[PDB]
């Protein structure tokens, strides 16, 4: 058998038949495994929800480092005021990253010279197409495109490599026009 | 100014200054009255040069400890506004500002308060908290409230009506005071409890185990399981400190 | 009771139904409408209806004056209207009443009173 059945009747929690009527049912049933579907009164919904003993012992559940009373400041587990800013990049802020570079790969002059170099781009001093044409191969092939020269693809956060299940594990047999992917 | 600080001054001026530098270590010069008190054989008040060792002061100018130097639980070398010291650190620590500061303490009015092993140090610290509660001017928030929380806690740790993690709660309660006040009394209300926790923790935990065995279990805040507000009062548990 | 309508006619209503509640006649708040002003303004919708079967719950302002005062040793009384019989809170938030002053003092949530033993 598989991890998903079939299972007999004496493990299903339904009200069945008893005696000769069970022998007759297993004779006259397309699938004797199957149940009437009526729940078993002693078990289902017993004890009633308004008489559960477990409500007197119940206590509000918690997790340890948040219920810790001593070294549990809120300003460390304040994840709302740590929210990530909505970054905005107009063509000005992108040409500066092109003509100049970035904190990881600087290409900028030191001192007030480089400061006014930033200032020339903050205003309309140099344009995006001008610095796209003034960009050496190492700039584009490594900061706009890839090192291989190919453009990047629409990224996936959590990639999914699909797989097919066929034959016996599958939900439906081979003949049917539906299949099963893991 | 302090009385002594001006009282000495005519003599320092008359007599040349340099000899005062000749007393004591480089930055802790001179003589300093010491009011010894407590469970000492011969309580006394004396004058000595600074940077004198604590042990010579305890043994010579007084009668030594009552019951012997190894019948020593701790010592408080500046009064209640200074954390207690343990026996290990009383063996070689000079009675100056600097070295006492180097063992996370300090010299106050140089009033030594000695405590044998026959005493309840926790009873001494809760008393200092009851004092500071009585002497808070009541102006700034942390002293007004924190002192009373500290009293309500120390009165429970005295009988064990607590959990172990309440001690780290208590350390945070002192840090809620140590720098957020106007005057220095808030720091003085914090420090001794920091010194008790730093050194004599197991006595607290042992009294707590003693409560858990002799009375019953306990939760945060001294609430037991049978505790309840019945008819205007809490009835299902002991209430430490309430005298009114 | 005979209540004069605005239009010059009268409105007869029996005494058991003019009381503001079966335990109290008068109103317990200035903005409360007395039953007479209610009827006098709304008889069109009370006309063929039976007043015995309309809701007439008891007032609490009179059932709480009956409750005996409680006493305590100290300048504080704590109240928490907790059932003590079933699980959970089931009451009202803890409130520490000062009771140093000569008279009784009542919780603001429930009206239970407390005194300083005298
Ligand atoms: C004129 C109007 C008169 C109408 C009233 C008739 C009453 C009557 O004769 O009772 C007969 C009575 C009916 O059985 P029952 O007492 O009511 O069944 C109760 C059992 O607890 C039944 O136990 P169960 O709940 O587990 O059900 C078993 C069931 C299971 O039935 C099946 O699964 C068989 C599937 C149908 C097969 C169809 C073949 C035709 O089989 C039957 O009950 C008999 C069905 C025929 O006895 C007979 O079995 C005679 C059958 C003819
Ligand atoms: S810390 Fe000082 S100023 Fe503040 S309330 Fe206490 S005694 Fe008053
Ligand atoms: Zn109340």
């Amino acid at each position: 058998m598989l991890p998903g059945g079939p299972v007999p009747v004496f493990k299903k929690y339904t009200v069945g038949s008893k005696g000769i009527w069970e022998k007759l049912r297993v004779l006259l049933a397309i699938a004797p495994n199957r149940s009437t579907g009526n729940p078993i009164v002693p078990l289902y919904r017993v004890p009633t929800p308004g008489s559960r003993p477990e409500a007197n012992v119940y206590q509000d559940p918690s997790s340890y480092p948040t219920n810790d009373i001593a070294e549990n400041p809120y300003w460390k587990r304040d994840h709302r005021r740590a929210y990530p800013q909505t970054a905005f990049f107009d063509q000005k802020t992108v040409t500066g990253l092109l003509e100049l570079g970035s904190e990881a790969t600087p290409r900028i002059a030191d001192g007030e010279a480089g400061t006014k170099a930033l200032a020339n781009i903050a205003n309309g001093g140099v344009s995006f197409t001008q610095a796209l044409g003034k960009s050496s191969k190492d700039v584009i092939y490594g900061e706009v495109l890839t090192v291989n020269g190919l453009p990047p693809v629409a990224p996936t956060l959590a990639p999914k490599q699909w797989k097919i299940i066929e034959g016996e594990a599958a939900i439906y047999p081979k003949g049917y026009p539906c299949r099963t992917f893991h | 100014t302090n009385v002594e600080t001006v009282a000495v001054a005519p003599t320092i001026l008359r007599r040349g200054g340099d000899w005062f530098a000749s007393f004591g270590r480089e930055r802790n010069s001179g003589t300093k009255l010491f009011c010894i008190s407590g469970n000492v054989n011969e309580p006394c008040t004396v004058e000595e040069e600074m940077s004198i060792p604590l042990r010579e002061l305890l043994e010579k100018h007084c009668g030594g400890i009552k019951g012997g130097w190894d019948n020593l639980l701790g010592v408080i070398p500046g009064g209640c506004s200074v954390p207690i010291l343990p026996k290990n650190i009383c063996e070689d620590v000079l009675m100056d500002f600097d070295a006492l500061k180097d063992v996370q303490s300090g010299l106050g009015t140089a009033a030594v308060i000695v405590i044998n092993k026959q005493q309840d140090v926790i009873r001494a610290i809760q008393r200092f908290a009851a004092f500071y509660k009585h002497e808070s001017c009541g102006q700034c928030t942390p002293c007004r409230e924190g002192t009373t929380w500290l009293l309500k806690a120390m009165d429970r740790f005295r009988t064990g009506q607590a959990k172990e993690r309440e001690i780290d709660m208590l350390y945070e309660l002192t840090k809620d005071i140590e720098g957020h006040t106007i005057c220095a009394l808030g720091d003085a209300a914090a420090w001794p409890i920091q010194g008790l926790i730093r050194n004599f923790r197991p006595e607290m935990e042992t009294r707590m185990k003693k409560f858990h065995d002799e009375v019953g279990a306990v939760s945060v805040g001294g609430w037991m399981k049978d505790a309840r507000v019945e008819k205007g009062k809490v009835v299902g548990a002991p209430l430490p400190g309430v005298h009114h | 009771k005979s209540i004069i309508s605005y239009n010059g006619n009268t409105i007869e209503i029996p005494e058991e139904y003019t009381k503001q509640a079966p335990n109290r006649d008068s109103t317990w708040a200035p903005a409360q409408a007395s039953k007479t002003e209610i009827y006098k303004n709304n008889m069109v919708r009370f006309e063929q209806k039976d007043l015995s079967k309309q809701p007439m719950p008891y007032a609490g302002i009179e059932l709480i004056a009956q409750q005996p005062v409680r006493f305590v040793h100290g300048n504080t009384a704590v109240c928490d209207g907790a059932n003590h019989n079933g699980p959970g809170a089931q009451g009202h938030p803890k409130i520490f009443i000062n009771v140093d002053a000569p008279g009784s003092h009542a919780c603001q949530y429930c009206g239970t009173r407390y005194e300083k033993e005298h």
